[PDB]
């Protein structure tokens, strides 16, 4: 007769717990860039979790930092999908 | 009617819902936080992307910790009965579990709590999406060659 | 040429961050009970994230605690799917 | 050959992979941790469920914090070249980010770090699944009537 008060929440984090999140001053953040591109291409075709998985792959494979500072050079990033959803989510019907 | 399965959220309400975008680029000097160059590119990209998904987008720029909490509280107090879902995008500096207002931190839990199933009745049973573009610490992923 | 070292990890948590996780001494934990039931019924039909979503709904709707202690009575639980995966996962091929 | 898409993990390797189940029911008195009644039901259910998915299941019972770390390290040192994935199930008491050995805590990060893309080369690019049945704090969800 009840559902958890924390149910039906989805947290699409740009990066894994404890990690830095990369941004490109000209193109925007790696995550948002990728998220919008995947939503534009798949929002009318794939379930949300599957769209976000594509975002994970895009960020993970197509981006790598470049820095004169060795500490911040050649770094990578993986987004983090946190789902407390109870149903599949399609932006179309 | 025929067999009815409920494996997908009902997304055919009159409205898809709100898409609140909080874009923090400039921070109070006293915080010692640097400007987030390029964040406007993200903000614009999201506005257009969600506009095409039929979301009622509302962009908010450079909000203090006080204004973020006030905005979220007010939004959670709206009647979302005719809306299918809710989306909130946060663009700012951050740490694990924290998003930064222009003058200080805001616990993500405080923001999301306003939308709990028992605190925002018109969204109970509906998908509540929070998209967070912010650091969750200082760790750097060195990656591995494939 | 590289992928994040944190990529391709999936964490299927029995409960949301900061929350208690319920167990029934006779039937086993709410989460594992539900996870095995959904894998048994859908592993040869659905993508993993979709199976886990079914698990979220099952735990969220079919379970509620009963206790003589008001503090622990009538409580609910929502599992938490944390994905750093970069592709869809099907147990069959 | 025709168009090739790589949207799904390759799960047709000779072996599906290992399914390590750590079932902690009895804890050292000194810890003051109670026995986890019914956990054997979970352990057996998982063993059968993953057996039917063709995973090489290995059940381990009542492991100390030292034994958990040793087991994970050793497993990560195996050659998983012919395996499609890796699964680890943890059944025990816990707190946010922590899983309890029978005599003390183990940081989940320490366990998962052994399997990082750069530390377990034979699993690089393959799905690594960690299923955690343990508390992540003491909060209780009061729920909301629907
Ligand atoms: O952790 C950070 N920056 C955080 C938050 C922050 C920004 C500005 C002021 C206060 C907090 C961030 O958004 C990334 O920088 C330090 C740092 C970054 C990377 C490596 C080491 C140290
Ligand atoms: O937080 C807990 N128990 C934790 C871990 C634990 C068990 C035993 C010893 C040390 C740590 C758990 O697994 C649930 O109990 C306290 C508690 C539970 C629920 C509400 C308030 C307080």
């Amino acid at each position: 007769h009840k559902i958890p008060v924390e149910a039906d929440f989805l947290y699409a984090y740009s990066t894994a717990p404890g990690y830095y999140s990369w941004r490109n001053s000209k193109d925007g953040s790696w995550f948002i860039q990728s998220l919008c591109a995947m939503l534009k291409q798949y929002a009318d075709k794939l379930e949300f979790m599957h769209i976000l998985t594509r975002v994970n792959r895009k960020v993970a494979t197509e981006f790598e930092s470049f820095s004169f500072d060795a500490t911040f050079h050649a770094k990578k990033q993986i987004p983090c999908i946190v789902s407390m959803l109870t149903k599949e989510l399609y932006f179309y019907h | 009617s025929g067999i009815s399965l409920d494996n997908s959220y009902k997304m055919d309400y009159p409205e898809m819902g709100l898409c609140i975008i909080i874009n923090n680029k400039n921070f109070h000097k006293s915080t010692g936080m640097t400007s987030r160059s390029g964040t406007d590119v993200d903000a614009a990209n999201l506005r257009e992307t969600f506009r095409n998904l039929k979301y009622e987008v509302r962009n908010k720029n450079d909000l203090t910790r006080e204004e973020i909490v006030e905005l979220m509280r007010d939004v959670s107090k709206e009647d979302h009965s005719k809306r299918s879902s809710f989306v909130c995008v946060l663009l700012s500096h951050g740490e694990e579990g924290i998003i930064f207002g222009t003058n200080g931190p805001v616990d993500l839990k405080k923001i999301t709590n306003f939308f709990r199933g028992d605190r925002c009745r018109s969204l109970t049973g509906k998908p509540k999406l929070f998209i967070i573009q912010a650091c969750r610490g200082t760790e750097l992923d060195c990656g591995i060659e494939t």
